[PDB]
């Protein structure tokens, strides 16, 4: 039966195929500079250099971050973060030593410095991510199952006569009505439907997420102290649409336990209720005990795919404080209630009305922090327009605080023809108008796009007008994403202010085969090594070209996934032919993986070989040891060779013959040469 | 306070070419393409933390976390949209008020990374997928 | 089994090397790929050379065929030209099957009077007894599918540029004609109606 | 407190169908020849069935593809009979394989294509065919393996 069979999920990659990477250095630099010229204060120069060093030795990844600031008057190198990370495959987890952040969802985001061992969801196959019901069934006789969504089929497979569990269903959005239809060979078809509603705290059945964090507490504010603390987080997916999530936050003065359950009621929707009980010692000697409840509701699609409602209520009784209040200074009003109501309604298949309301009441201070947001985004053909309104009445006498915004994007392709070769096709006009409901108007009309062959050079010229003051603030920007780095230069003109921004960002890899420069790196990187193939653009990426040595670096690669790295054969020197123009690499988190390509630098040759005035047979192998090349005879004795010298000899092994040949310089200059050489 | 870096106001991201084999059924996603939002002159004292929220047209009510591609004269792809991930790897609701994860504002330049991805709602027809989104930044 | 990147390769004039992807989805399968180009008459020709002509693919792998031009600008620069690219996968008591995938290679002149978008609409119909001739004034190869003459499909037609293709029509079909042409990327254009001009 | 816009531009390209013929290596097994049974020209053998799947592609691009068979004809009269391809002691005499249709009509090996008429089986689009031996006068106890070529025109 399928249930007893160890059927792997769709898109599953064995952990053995995962590439740890190579032992190599890493250095990402980002220099920025601002020249501000004001009539009142002459001119001033600001410089900020961000340097991010790293070393990937074995599987450990050491990373360090530093900042240097300069004014025009001193140099101050400032460390920020240092962390040694690793992935533990058997535990399906990631370990971090040193600085870091707590990714806690049940608890609040906490920055710390210590050891964190946390399960990682990226390591799981893409099919087994998010929330999706797992189908359990018993099929009498060999059957074929077609789990189909409201729109189309999803999972079609064959099931033996026995128990079967299917958990490869994709997330398929927040709401879905999966109709499971099994068709037996003999019996009539058996159908049943299951609806579902997903919540970010819900987990798949038999899925476990854990997080163990220990160490000192680090915060940007100088007032806050640095106490040692521990944090355990657990998220388990029970059968039948239940999820149990627990947590423990322990310290010297703060001890909290969070327990919560989430339920998938199907057509009704999704629910999540958790209670956190916390005993905290305030900055003063007083001890406070409290409990907080966070109820969260997600309604399914009302009408026919029109409305979605989210209701998040939070009741924090007096005496409930987060870890920050405990970690305040030695000597330094709680939220009685919070309500978030979000309603999204789609109309006309184009307009998407989003209404959001936050309503927070405090203990004692009866003033309520009301916040209403209304967005209306519509996409009529190429025109993309948006009207937004905001209204904020907070406790500290914020008044009405209303805001209105109108943004229109009009691509030039609306007027330009489809096949236009002008550079204006990759351009658009953006018009924005903002009102503060008091007479404050902020108009901004601009053109933007790209103007290079590879669409690297992105330009944006936007003028404006701020009126109460009447200031016409112009703004021009040019960003260039080349094969060595990104260079941006901009000119911001005001009534009496002229700002000149200039910056360069780049990445350096000191791998085994010399130093390679490229675009700024982003977690995992792919080092494409194609020696002898100079200035060969890679595919599906903008401005990533090999240097003179043939080594280039790809900024981003998906972790624990099959990603394709291809060299664009069109924009490659006619003297060079690649044995393989496409490679596949599966990198680990923050790993430098080498996608090696073999390139032949000699001329491209098509040889008609005849033996005893007879064409060589199909499948004959034609090699050349003079330049280490190989090929297979196609038909009529036609064989293809890449990377061959001007004058040479080849060997043919149909099942041992030699063929001599010479070529003129005009043939060497020709793109592809064709010659006939009778073999011995 | 501070503001978005010059040039990061209007940004364009080339997702590339994706095939129906990669996006054949609902929930199938392509390879994420990275892009960053840059802020300058953000000091720790004035604003410790910041986050962004994207506002864009949803392809359908059921999938509110993915965008809707605009129609074109040549022909627009059907049953496919653009999805914006985060540093943690989770989807972002395209509502104006739903913000992203908080970040620590280092003194001076600060770059926030994000990923753009293709999200297929059913079988995907070939064509050209172009989508727009508007982002607002909140400082804490 | 091997697969091609696209069902329609459009080669613009003036380039030298077009690229077409070949992929092997099966993990355990050894193949020999042999590729060539024939003219509109199904005759092997050397005007386009696919490199490498014959190569060995082991396991799940993807390669790129480079279509090098050798026209020497001998083709017309007024209308599109049609060619057939054939890719054969030799699977090196049982009969073995070698699969030949055939795709359309459109040699498209760089400058054309009409953009590709408006080509589909301007397709007129000449209706007579047992005939539903399609006249295409636009300089593009029109791939008409789902040719509905009221309540019946006729067949799939490939109208040449500036030409009139012929299709046999049963007399029972109605006057109303609805069709839809395959666009550049391979999708189906929304169903248009047909004029009798 | 306010920001601008980000636009995403990309292409979604249609992919040609992946063709799977019978079992692995595009091989379909046939029953051994019966010397006594393969007596006359009209004598046949077991009509073994198989199928070709057009997977990893849309049900429209798969359905719009024309289909044809081709190969080497053994004789001028025996157009529909595929010549056995064997050069060894296992070569048989006056034997060959015929590739039939769904109904049972012979399929021309010249190359004249026909509409696929793919059946949309729960997995993917499928086209079924059959192969059977066709004696042409005499039989010999040998492995008469043949080779045929499948042609798919992606309209």
């Amino acid at each position: 039966p399928q249930a007893f069979m160890s059927n792997r999920a769709r898109g599953y990659i064995p952990p053995e195929l995962w590439d740890p990477g190579i032992n190599a250095g890493l250095l990402n630099y980002n220099f920025s500079g601002n020249s501000v010229q004001n009539r009142i204060g002459g001119n001033s120069h600001y410089a900020y250099l961000n340097l991010q060093s790293g070393l990937n030795i074995g599987a450990w990844r050491l990373r360090d971050n530093t900042t240097w600031s300069y004014n025009s008057s001193k140099n101050k190198w400032q460390h920020i973060n240092t962390w040694l990370e690793r992935d533990i495959i058997p535990l399906r987890s990631r370990l971090t030593l040193g600085d870091g952040y707590t990714q806690g969802d049940i608890f609040d985001g906490i920055n710390f410095r210590g050891a964190q061992l946390a399960s990682d969801d990226n390591m799981l196959p893409d099919s087994q991510r998010g929330f999706a019901p797992v189908i359990h069934g018993i099929a009498r006789g060999t059957a074929q199952v077609t789990i189909k969504q409201n729109g189309y089929d999803i999972y079609n497979s064959t099931v033996p006569p026995g128990p079967f569990t299917i958990n490869d269903i994709y997330a398929a959005g927040n709401s879905g009505d999966l109709q499971v239809t099994i068709k037996e060979a003999d019996g009539s078809t058996q159908i049943f439907t299951v609806p579902y509603s997903s919540v970010p705290l819900l987990q798949r059945e038999g899925h476990t997420r854990y997080s163990i964090t220990a160490g000192e507490y680090r915060s940007g504010n100088a007032q806050q102290e640095k106490p040692r603390f521990f944090q355990s987080t657990l998220l388990h997916g029970l059968p039948a649409g239940w999820t149990i999530y627990g947590g423990t936050q322990l310290a010297d003065r703060y001890r909290a336990f969070n327990f919560g359950i989430g339920k998938n009621m199907g057509a009704l929707g999704a629910l999540s209720v958790d209670m956190t009980q916390a005993n905290s010692t305030l900055p003063d000697d007083s001890q406070h005990d409290g409990q907080s409840v966070r109820f969260l509701y997600n309604k399914s699609l009302n009408e026919s795919g029109t409305n979605i409602q989210l209701v998040g209520y939070r009741y924090s009784t007096s005496g409930y404080f987060n870890f920050a209040d405990t970690t305040y200074s030695r000597m330094n009003y709680n939220k009685r209630g919070k309500l978030q109501l979000t309603v999204t309604q789609q109309l006309g298949r184009t307009s998407t009305l989003y209404l959001s309301g936050s309503h927070q009441t405090y203990w004692g201070t009866s003033n309520v922090d009301e916040q209403f947001q209304a967005g209306l985004n519509t996409a009529f053909e190429d025109i993309n327009w948006t009207l937004s309104y905001s209204l904020t009445k907070n406790a500290w006498q914020k008044g009405r605080d209303q805001m209105l915004a109108l943004n229109v994007n009009i691509p030039f392709s609306h007027w330009l023809r489809s096949d236009s070769k002008s550079q204006w096709r990759h351009a658009s006009a953006s018009y924005s108008m903002s009102h503060d409901l008091n007479g404050r108007m902020t108009n901004l009309a601009g053109v933007y796009g790209t103007l290079l062959e590879d669409n690297n050079l992105s330009y944006s010229v936007q003028t404006g007008y701020a009126g109460g003051n009447s200031g016409s603030t112009g703004y021009a920007t040019l960003n260039y994403r080349g094969g060595y780095g990104n260079a941006n230069i901009g000119y911001s003109h005001s009534d009496d202010i002229k700002q000149l921004y200039y910056g360069v960002s780049g990445g350096v890899l000191a791998h085994a085969n010399g130093v390679t420069l490229g675009q700024p790196l982003n977690d995992t990187v792919v080092l494409v090594k194609a020696p002898g193939a100079k200035d060969a653009k890679v595919e599906n990426q903008t401005g990533v070209r090999t240097d003179w040595r043939g080594y280039a670096v790809l900024p981003y690669a998906t972790e624990y996934r099959e990603n394709r790295v291809a060299l664009d054969t069109n924009t490659l020197a006619d003297n060079v032919d690649l044995d393989n123009a496409v490679a596949n690499v599966v990198p680990t988190r923050g790993a430098i993986v080498r996608a090696e390509f073999k390139a032949r630098v000699g001329i491209k040759l098509l040889m008609t070989l005849t033996h005893n005035n007879k064409p060589l047979p199909f499948g004959a192998m034609v090699t050349s040891e003079s330049s280490q090349s190989s090929g297979i005879v196609a038909d009529n004795g036609q064989v293809y060779l890449s990377g061959m010298p001007l004058a040479g000899k080849v060997q043919v092994k149909w099942g041992h013959c030699v063929a001599n040949y010479q070529l003129p310089p005009e043939s060497q200059q020709q793109l592809l040469t064709q010659l006939s050489a009778e073999c011995r | 306070a501070c503001a978005v870096d010059a040039g990061s106001v209007d940004q364009t991201v080339q997702l590339g070419q994706v095939r129906t084999a990669s996006l054949a059924q609902e929930g199938a996603t392509s390879s994420a393409v990275g892009f960053n939002i840059q802020l300058n002159d953000c000091d720790t004292n004035v604003a410790s933390k910041a986050a962004v929220a994207f506002l864009g047209t949803a392809i359908d009510a059921g999938h509110t976390n993915v965008l809707a591609l605009q129609s074109s004269a040549a022909g627009s792809a059907t049953n496919v949209g653009v999805q914006i991930l985060d540093r943690t790897g989770a989807a972002l609701t395209l509502d104006g008020a739903t913000f992203s994860s908080e970040t620590t504002l280092n003194n001076g330049t600060n770059t926030i990374p994000f990923q753009a991805r293709y999200f297929a709602t059913g079988a995907a027809t070939p064509g050209a997928a172009n989508a727009d989104a508007t982002f607002k930044v909140q400082y804490q | 089994g091997v697969a091609l990147g696209a069902t329609r390769v459009i080669y613009p004039a003036g380039q030298k090397q077009e690229q077409l992807a070949v992929t092997n989805n099966d993990e355990n399968s050894t193949y020999l790929i042999q590729s060539w180009v024939e003219n509109a008459d199904g005759v092997k020709d050397g005007r386009f050379i696919v490199t490498p002509p014959l190569f060995a693919m082991k396991g799940k792998k993807e390669n790129t065929l480079r279509i090098l031009d050798a026209t020497n600008n001998q083709l017309p620069q007024d209308r599109e030209s049609l060619f057939w690219m054939n890719v054969k996968a030799i699977p090196s008591n049982t009969l073995q099957l070698a699969i030949i995938s055939r795709i359309k290679l459109y040699y498209r002149p760089a400058k054309l009077a009409l953009p590709p978008d408006q080509a589909a609409e301007k397709l007129r119909f000449r209706r007579s007894a047992n005939s539903l001739t399609l006249i295409n004034p636009t300089p593009y190869y029109l791939t008409v599918t789902e040719l509905n003459a009221g309540t019946r499909v006729l067949e799939n037609a490939l109208v040449p540029p500036m030409g009139e293709s012929t299709v046999k029509l049963p007399s029972d079909a109605g006057s109303n004609i609805t069709y839809r042409t395959i666009n550049d990327y391979g999708a189906l254009t929304p169903k248009m109606t047909g004029v009798m001009e």
